[PDB]
């Protein structure tokens, strides 16, 4: 046993544990900001969404009220 | 959307039906509309085995993507641009749609304005 | 075609090697156990070759080699259908397998019979193969009815525990209930049609598809625990952690999914089977997800977390998009069995403790197990371009823009916030606050096997929905178009949830006298559903029988 | 079939003739030689059987049973011999001498030409078989209970005699090949229902039918382990090979004549499956197992279609091995505990770790797990049925549920769960036991890679 | 091997590779591989083999079976014609049933062959398959377990009579 | 076994009661048959409707998976209460009130269902527009035969 | 032994019942298939 | 509400046997008495390859090769895609364009 069991404290850890434990949580961190930074519209929008109000009724083909 | 709200509490009268519309003659208003133009012909789409759901009006864009797809593995980040053209004509095409929705709730507006403009 | 049809079988023939070699030959079970992590290990490297020869050109094939029998007009032989969905489940299934094999190779280390239970964990990843290569619906059965009597002989490990041997059971009576629906879709397919071929039944394309679909549904119902066939997924934690891994990933449960992916043909042209399996999956999503608010073993939680994900997976069938709901398997299968992992992890260092309650201030005390359960969480969550992401995010959308029963709609919306309450409850009742648990710690993560077998399904949960969705080719025409408010839904609920679960988990420390409610005792005891269905059902047939 | 008849007659003279230590040794030998050389009758045609002369004949749905009639011989000897090494030598080489003359009379009743032949044979198989149950059985309990060999005699055995003069006096002749281009259909009369129950109601009662199947439960608590071997194995199918044969001539009478044994067995496959659930002895759940298989049987018969005949056949077969080594699990125990009760000894997989694996192998082709031959047998029944009926999905389905039900049930209380403390004699499997298993289990394994020898004749 | 106009099979057309990143493909890397590690030994272990039995060679035959009368010649109650006759049938259904096994491994493999496009390219294989399931139901289906020469006869019958009134009717 | 230590018939008179009640290792006043009618039950004891899993579970039964101890009178439907099988344990919810909730959950929720389907959610766009008359040929479409054209215009 | 000596030692009308559902259904059938309004394109297989 | 004083003597009796008994559960030394770096890695999975992955596809190769393959349709290839301006390998043929598309 490597480890010793303790009592009523803090368990005793290795370096290797929390070296790899950091270096995973930070290319976590690091790959979300790469993405974003490249890929940001997949969050928040590819395209423009028109306004429909704003079709004026000569692209629309509405005739006018009188025809 | 705001729309369904429309239809569903307000009044439904001046609404298209999403499932029969368009419900108006496509020329009525239009002084000579001209026809969609389909790049692709229609044994390329059949060679290149396209799914039917992805033979629209934008399989030309699709048809170059998936040739440079083939062409450029391994590299699975070689066809942004190719499949940005066709992510676009793509939104266009939506776009389009959106139009005759909208253009579809005006005419019933205009034709429910004219009916009350009768009665009157 | 000889190069991508030879290693297409190896890949299958590799797996039953192990099994074939335990009647004595060379054997040593000094380390079978050993030996069965490196036939996986193997079999996922043969398994991609197929694959990049599939992602480069979409070649595929169908290999019915050996003719087993006629009748009459109806030929039967053993065939395989090696395309998209084979090819991209192949070796998601394999990559984690073979961590839970490695992570097997420490967890159970003390059981005497080690080398038994491997022989399981393979022969319950063989019957998933034969299930999703099958291309007749023959073979398919033999692959759905050999992973229901797996989970049996895995779920009643611990065969001297009634409890154990009740979940088995359990599993068995639910899956067999749906089993009706399956050969009652082999009964219509061979009568109306004359084939149980898929190529046949798909070049038929029948319009009357309502009965053998039904049959189908029914099917999925009870193998991926649809809501009405679902008590038994919770019940089956009663199992090994490396059994509940497997079971809640790579093999049982997203069977009853992948059985309507293959049919998708059929249900594209049956509004009524859509609006069916939109609203089957749209109250088993939710009510699931309602149920892990106030679990409070961790098993039961994250198998809770499997049915609610399951049921997302239900709904995107139901709006036609057969090809998003695949890839929430394959997605889902990284995080999901990672989860298990890190919960065993826990339970295993607490000594056989699984009530949250008894948990606690391991945040330090346990950081690799941290960090998986932290990624693992967020990956579930959908957070932005983890392994999640590429599957939840698109499914969200495709939903929201859909023509949808709008009830399943909010119901989908609701459990996407309730995800990200019961992951909060796991993270803040496990790893903060101050430790709960007995006062000899006997706390330690630092095993080779542990580690690397959690590292590798980490790197999956964080880039391999990046890779899959770069490299898979389009099948559909993705909807992107689309107003912003319905663009960041499931962005802004999942933040609403995170928000709304950190007050709730705050005013536990508060000293004030709690008062049970009618909700929290609904969800607590899971709606009652077993209480009284596992009661009276049982009751009305077994005394009908003596009279 | 007299290079069968005649070296099954010689192991009488060679069970008489041996050393008093050699009697189990050499008619086991020999009849194991008996079964192999009946592998010749597999010389079968897509279009003849193979009539062998005047008397005998065979066809697809002979020569699988007459294949097992014949293992099943050795295999009853090896499982007899433990309880009866304490039977003084007269009596054993009088009880192996029944068995032999069982064996005589199966494999011609299997293959006779002529009903009335059939007929005489297939009641001499009683004699052997009530000396057996009565002269080695547990109790001083009647098997022939009275009630139930007047029920047999005089609405089975009697009716179908005068049916079988009748029809050899109208049609001239009662040879099966005959039959086959001189009959006629069957019209609407009094009298012809009447000749429709009379030719069906003796092997109905044999199957048995559900509603007169009381008979079997109690003849398995009684008999010793060969005599539920050869009643599970073959002697039911006795009564379903009579029908197959019979309903040739009954058409087109039966399209109406079998809906209440349609609705009795659809019914009763049900009602006999839910009582296994509650069944506290291991003999009376497996013959109720037996009585809710043959039920599916008797609905394929009785629906003829290709596909229901196709899997009636592999059923009958299947359910032979199966059965029959369930019988044989059971027997083990027994012969520990000295008791039939399933509720007395309980986790045994802790203490006979190999026999568990035999137990769940049972278990698993009683339920039909696939590609096991019995599902194989049970699929194109339900197959065939859904076509009869698209109902009959829903029946066929809640049984599938409630068999899996009573077969692990069956095994997690014998084999799982706490052993019980004071039973402390349960000593290890021995080779005969483990053998005796693995000759059920796997020829019956073995089926499953070559299906179509045991789909009789409609294949 | 088989013969080409039972099994058709329409020409391959493969594109030629055109590459268009300087990447090595791992695929055609592996397909030297298994080009020189797998296909070259066990072509040189079959050639072997083949040498053997070019040594030894003897011949099969399909057997031909000559026609004989059929039921509707045969006397009626004259088990000797009908005998012969009556195994004629026999061997004829279990011919019918394998060319529709034949029709039905067409259509299987066109809708395989055309991927996406099956629903048009597999429109000839598609009607093919119908008239010969028409045909086939015709004469054998809903005959029984018990079927015969007789009884198809007598399906055959009943239906040229209901094809000869319907006649008048027009 | 004797004839005297096995299950008789009904029991008619307090002493053939009394001779019962000491043949199951019942006292008198515990005893009670079952109502004497054509179930067949005889003698034997009507003992209460529980489960095994209500028994003190820390006692040192003879039979611990069962719960019983040796020579103790067996349930009539002693196997049905195993506990692999049916459980009266008191729940902690009255057991009418949990069945309210359940179904009126179900009910609620088929309700909401119908009503969406009566109200469905849907985008404010026109049906998706197809070439070559709506893709005739590729659907299978009869080529012997013209379609009715259908046009789809730019707008 | 008494427990198991004991347990050793609705009717008809789910009969009559299920003769209704089938007989129905099956004369139902029946009367399409004379009248070709039953589809059996493809059923070949019984 | 303890123990009495003979529940005490007893359970004192049977821990004396009890851990007596536990102590005689322990192994001798010699018992059981039983009857009579990169390389070794790369040696164990060379070797491992050898038997579990080429072995295995000879046999399968040769299997799909010259018996599975010389049956029809036992292995059925989906065709390979055809996209404008390829060229096939079979007869040479060469693929049109597509038409110019319009500007976007
Ligand atoms: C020429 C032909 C001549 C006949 C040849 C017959 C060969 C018979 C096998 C010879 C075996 C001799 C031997 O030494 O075996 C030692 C072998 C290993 O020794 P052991 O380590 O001490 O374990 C034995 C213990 O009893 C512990 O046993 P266990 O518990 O570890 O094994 C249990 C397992 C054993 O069952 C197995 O055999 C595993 C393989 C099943 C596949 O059973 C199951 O798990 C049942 C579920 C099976 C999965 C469901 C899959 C559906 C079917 C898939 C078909 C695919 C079609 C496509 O022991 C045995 O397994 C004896 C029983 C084997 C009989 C064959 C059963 C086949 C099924
Ligand atoms: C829906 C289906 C359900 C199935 C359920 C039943 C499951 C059974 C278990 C699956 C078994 C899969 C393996 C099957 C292959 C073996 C059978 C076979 O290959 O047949 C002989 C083969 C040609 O196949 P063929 O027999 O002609 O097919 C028609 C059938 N009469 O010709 C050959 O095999 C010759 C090949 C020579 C290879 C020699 C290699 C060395 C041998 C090493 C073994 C030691
Ligand atoms: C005192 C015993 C009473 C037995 C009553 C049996 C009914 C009698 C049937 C009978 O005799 O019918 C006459 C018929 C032959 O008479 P024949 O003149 O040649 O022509 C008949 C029509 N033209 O005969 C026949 O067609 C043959 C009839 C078959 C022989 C039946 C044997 C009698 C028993 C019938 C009952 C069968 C069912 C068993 C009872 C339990 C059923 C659950
Ligand atoms: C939407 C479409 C889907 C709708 C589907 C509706 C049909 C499903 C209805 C529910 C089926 C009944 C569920 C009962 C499950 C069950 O009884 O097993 C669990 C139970 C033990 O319960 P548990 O709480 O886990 O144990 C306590 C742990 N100490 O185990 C037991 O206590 C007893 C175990 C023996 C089981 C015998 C009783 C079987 C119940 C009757 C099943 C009959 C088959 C029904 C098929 C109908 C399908 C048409
Ligand atoms: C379909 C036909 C297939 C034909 C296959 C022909 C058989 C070829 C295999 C021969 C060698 C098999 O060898 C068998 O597998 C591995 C080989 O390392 C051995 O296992 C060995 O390696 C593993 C890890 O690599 C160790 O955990 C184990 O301790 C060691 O013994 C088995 O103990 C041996 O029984
Ligand atoms: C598992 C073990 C089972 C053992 C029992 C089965 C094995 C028996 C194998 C014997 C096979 C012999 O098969 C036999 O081969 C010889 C080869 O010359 C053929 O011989 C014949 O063929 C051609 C011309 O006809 C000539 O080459 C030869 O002169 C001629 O005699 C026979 O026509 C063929 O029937
Ligand atoms: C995602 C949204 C999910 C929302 C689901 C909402 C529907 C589920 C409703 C379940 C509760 C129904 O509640 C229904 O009324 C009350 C309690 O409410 C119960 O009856 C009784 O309950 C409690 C306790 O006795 C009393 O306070 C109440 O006054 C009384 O009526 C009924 O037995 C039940 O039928
Ligand atoms: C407008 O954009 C429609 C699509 C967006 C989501 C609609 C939300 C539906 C609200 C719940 C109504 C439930 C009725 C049963």
């Amino acid at each position: 046993a490597h480890i010793e069991p303790r009592y009523r404290q803090f368990p005793q850890l290795t370096r290797s544990q929390v070296i790899q434990a950091e270096f995973f949580s930070a290319t976590m961190w690091f790959w979300i900001l790469w993405r974003f930074w490249h890929d940001s519209d997949a969050v928040l929008g590819h395209f423009p969404y028109p306004d429909p109000s704003q079709w004026t009724d000569e692209e629309l083909g509405i005739p006018p009220d009188d025809e | 959307g705001a729309h369904l709200a429309r239809r569903y509490l307000g009044d439904a009268s001046v609404e298209p039906d999403p499932l029969r519309m368009p419900t108006f003659p496509p020329d009525y208003g239009f002084p000579e509309r001209k026809e969609r133009e389909m790049v692709a012909t229609q044994q390329e789409m059949n060679d290149a085995q396209l799914v039917l759901q992805q033979r629209d009006y934008c399989a030309h864009y699709l048809i170059r993507f998936l040739k440079c797809k083939r062409d450029s593995f391994p590299n699975f980040l070689a066809c942004k641009h190719e499949r940005h053209d066709w992510d676009y004509c793509e939104h266009l095409d939506y776009v389009k749609r959106m139009k005759e929705f909208e253009r579809e709730r005006r005419l019933l507006q205009r034709k429910k304005r004219r009916e009350q403009r009768e009665a009157d | 075609m000889n190069m991508f049809s030879s290693l297409s079988l190896v890949t299958l023939l590799l797996l039953t090697m192990p099994i074939m070699m335990m009647s004595f030959n060379t054997y040593k079970p000094s380390n079978y156990p050993l030996y069965v992590k490196t036939a996986i290990s193997y079999a996922f490297i043969t398994s991609m070759i197929p694959t990049m020869m599939f992602i480069h050109s979409g070649q595929e094939l169908i290999i019915s080699n050996w003719h087993w029998l006629t009748i009459q007009t109806l030929k039967l032989s053993l065939s395989f259908k090696m395309d998209y969905f084979s090819m991209m489940f192949i070796p998601v299934a394999l990559f984690v397998t073979w961590s839970i094999m490695e992570f097997s190779m420490w967890y159970m280390y003390s059981d005497p019979n080690i080398n038994k239970f491997f022989k399981y964990l393979l022969l319950f990843l063989i019957t998933m193969l034969i299930l999703v290569t099958a291309n007749n619906l023959f073979q398919l059965f033999i692959g759905w009815e050999g992973v229901g009597i797996m989970s049996f002989l895995l779920i009643g490990w611990w065969y001297g525990r009634a409890d154990a041997n009740t979940a088995a059971l359990q599993a068995i009576l639910y899956n067999r209930i749906g089993d009706i629906g399956f050969i009652l879709a082999m009964a219509w397919f061979l009568t109306n049609l004359n084939t149980w071929d898929l190529q046949q039944i798909f070049m038929l394309n029948p319009s009357d598809s309502n009965m053998p679909l039904i049959g189908l549904a029914l099917a999925a119902t009870g193998k991926s625990a649809q809501f009405g066939l679902h008590p038994w997924l919770p019940s089956a934690m009663e199992g090994p952690t490396p059994v509940s891994a497997l079971l809640h990933s790579s093999t049982m449960v997203v069977a009853g999914i992948f059985l309507l992916i293959r049919f998708y043909p059929l249900t594209e042209n049956n509004k009524y089977i859509q609006s069916i399996t939109l609203c089957l999956g749209a109250i088993t999503t939710l009510f699931t997800a309602m149920c892990a608010l106030t679990q409070n073993d961790i098993k039961k939680i994250i198998a809770f977390s499997t049915s609610s994900q399951l049921g997302l997976m239900m709904v995107t069938i139901g709006i036609n998009q057969p090809y998003l709901a695949f890839l929430h398997i394959c997605t889902h299968a990284f995080f999901k069995a990672m989860l298990f992992m890190c919960s065993g992890s826990i339970i295993h260092s607490l000594n056989d403790e699984q009530d949250i309650r008894k948990m606690g201030g391991l945040f330090k005390a346990m950081p690799f197990t941290t960090t998986a359960l932290i990624v693992g969480s967020l990956a579930l969550t959908g957070m932005p371009f983890l392994t999640g992401f590429y599957s939840k995010d698109l499914i969200i959308e495709a939903a929201n823009t859909s023509y949808t029963n709008a009830w399943a709609l909010l119901m989908t919306l609701i459990a996407t916030s309730f995800t990200a309450i019961y992951s909060t409850r796991i993270i803040f009742f496990a790893l903060l606050g101050q430790p709960r648990f007995p006062t000899l710690v006997n706390i330690n993560e630092n095993n080779p096997l542990l580690i690397n077998s959690i590292k590798r399904l980490l790197i999956g949960s964080l880039f391999a929905g990046y890779i899959i969705s770069n490299n898979i080719p389009p099948t559909t025409i993705p909807q992107m178009t689309m107003p912003y408010y319905l663009k960041t839904t499931a962005l802004i609920v999942t933040i609403l949830g995170f928000i709304l679960a950190l007050e709730i988990s705050n005013m536990t420390k508060n000293l004030k006298y709690h008062y049970p409610s009618n909700a929290f005792k609904f969800s607590t005891l899971l709606g009652y559903f077993p209480t009284i269905m596992h009661r009276l059902a049982p009751y009305m047939n077994l005394s009908m029988s003596q009279k | 079939m007299l290079k069968y008849i005649i070296p099954t007659i010689m192991l009488m003279p060679l069970t008489w003739l041996s050393k008093n230590n050699m009697i189990w040794v050499n008619s086991t030998a020999h009849s194991l030689l008996i079964s192999f050389t009946s592998l010749l009758l597999m010389n079968q045609f897509g279009d003849n059987s193979l009539n062998f002369s005047l008397l005998f004949f065979s066809d697809s749905l002979s020569t699988p049973l007459l294949i097992l009639t014949m293992w099943l011989l050795p295999l009853m000897l090896m499982a007899s011999q433990h309880h009866l090494s304490k039977e003084n030598l007269t009596r054993k080489k009088l009880f192996i001498t029944m068995l032999i003359s069982l064996q005589l009379f199966l494999i011609m009743t299997f293959t006779a030409m002529e009903l009335i032949l059939f007929y005489i044979l297939f009641e001499a198989t009683l004699v052997p078989t009530l000396i057996i149950i009565t002269r080695w059985g547990n109790q001083t309990e009647r098997l022939n209970a009275g009630l139930y060999f007047l029920f047999y005699t005089l609405a089975g055995s009697l009716p179908l005699l005068v049916a079988l003069i009748y029809i050899q006096n109208t049609v001239g002749s009662l040879n099966f090949l005959m039959l086959q281009y001189w009959v006629q259909p069957v019209h609407n009369s009094w009298s012809n229902v009447f000749m429709w129950l009379a030719c069906m109601m003796a092997f109905m009662v044999k199957m048995p039918l559900y509603g007169l199947h009381l008979w079997l439960p109690k003849a398995h608590v009684e008999a010793p382990i060969a005599g539920s071997m050869v009643l599970a194995a073959v002697l039911l199918k006795l009564g379903g090979y009579g029908m197959l044969r019979i309903t040739l001539i009954l058409n087109p009478m039966t399209d109406f004549m079998a809906y209440p044994f349609i609705m009795l067995s659809l019914w009763g496959m049900i009602m006999t499956s839910s009582i296994c659930l509650r069944q506290t002895d291991l003999k009376s759940l497996i013959a109720y197992s037996s009585v809710s298989h043959m039920a599916l049987v008797i609905v394929a018969i009785l629906i003829q279609t290709p596909w229901s005949y196709m899997g009636a056949t592999a059923l009958m077969i299947a359910h032979g091995l199966t059965s029959s080594m369930l019988f044989c699990l059971a027997n083990s125990n027994y012969e520990r505990i000295h008791s039939r009760t399933m509720i007395l000894a309980r986790g045994l997989q802790t203490l006979l770790p190999l026999m568990a694996t035999w137990w769940l192998l049972a278990s698993l082709t009683n339920l039909a797990l696939p590609p096991t031959i019995n599902l194989i047998g049970e699929l194109f029944v339900v197959m065939s049925t859904f076509s009869w009926s698209n109902i009959t999905i829903i029946l066929m389905g809640v049984n599938m549920v409630i068999t899996a039900l009573y077969s692990l049930y069956m095994l997690i209380m014998t084999q799982r769960g706490k052993y019980t403390y004071h039973i402390n004699n349960i000593s290890p499997s021995f080779t005969r036991e483990n053998a005796l298993m693995s000759l059920h289990i796997l020829p019956l394994l073995l089926l499953t890679l070559n299906p179509k020898i045991i789909l009789g004749p409609l294949y | 091997s088989w013969d080409k106009d039972v099994y058709p099979e329409p020409p391959r057309r493969t594109p030629a590779p055109s590459p268009q990143t300087s990447l090595p493909n791992p695929i055609t890397y592996l397909t030297k591989a298994f080009d020189l590690l797998v296909d070259r030994p066990v072509t040189l272990v079959r050639e072997f083999i083949e040498r053997q039995h070019a040594k030894n060679k003897y011949y099969y035959y399909h057997r031909e079976f000559r026609r004989v009368p059929d039921i509707t010649e045969c006397q009626e109650k004259d088990v000797l014609c009908m005998f012969e006759a009556e195994m004629q049938w026999r061997r004829d259904y279990k011919v019918d049933q394998e060319i529709v096994n034949i029709i039905q491994e067409r259509l299987k493999a066109c809708q395989q062959r055309e991927g996406e496009s099956h629903r048009q390219n597999c429109a000839k294989e598609l009607e093919q398959f119908t008239q010969v399931v028409k045909a086939y139901q015709d004469r054998y289906h809903d005959l029984g377990a018990h079927y015969s020469a007789r009884k198809c006869l007598a399906k055959q019958k009943q239906r040229m009579l209901a094809e000869r009134k319907a006649a008048k009717e027009a | 076994i004797t004839k005297d230590m096995l299950p008789g018939p009904y029991p008619k008179t307090p002493e053939e009661r009394a001779a019962a009640a000491k043949k199951y290792n019942m006292r008198v006043e515990d005893y009670e048959p079952y109502p004497d009618d054509g179930t067949g039950y005889g003698d034997y004891p009507k003992l209460p409707d529980r489960s095994q899993q209500e028994r003190d579970p820390w006692y040192d039964w003879d039979h611990p998976d069962l719960r019983l101890n040796w020579g103790e009178p067996m349930h009539w439907d002693l196997d049905m209460y195993i506990r692999n099988r049916v459980d009266t344990s008191p729940t902690p919810v009255n057991w009418n009130l949990m069945c309210k909730h359940l179904f009126g959950f179900v009910a609620f929720m088929l309700f909401m269902f119908w009503v969406g389907e009566t109200y469905p959610a849907y985008q404010p766009v026109g049906p998706k527009q197809y070439p070559y008359n709506n893709l005739y040929l590729e659907r299978g479409g009869d080529p012997n035969k013209e379609p009715e054209p259908v046009v789809h215009y730019e707008i | 032994v008494r427990w198991t000596y004991a347990r050793s030692a609705f009717g008809i009308g789910p009969l009559v019942f299920w003769y209704y559902v089938f007989k129905t259904d099956r004369d139902r059938k029946e009367k399409l298939i004379q009248e070709g309004k039953l589809d059996r394109t493809f059923n070949i297989s019984y | 509400s303890g123990y009495t004083p003979e529940e005490k003597l007893r359970l004192q009796q049977l821990r004396e046997l009890r851990r007596r008994w536990l102590k005689d559960q322990e192994l001798s030394p010699r018992e059981p008495v039983l009857p009579p770096n990169v390389i070794y890695k790369t040696y164990r999975h060379s070797i491992f390859a050898f038997t579990h992955v080429l072995i295995p596809v000879w046999i399968i190769h040769y299997y799909l090769k010259y018996h599975v393959t010389t049956k029809p349709y036992t292995i059925v290839e989906k065709k390979p895609r055809i996209f404008p301006g390829d060229t096939i390998l079979e007869t040479g043929e060469v693929i049109p364009p597509m038409k110019e598309f319009p500007d976007q």
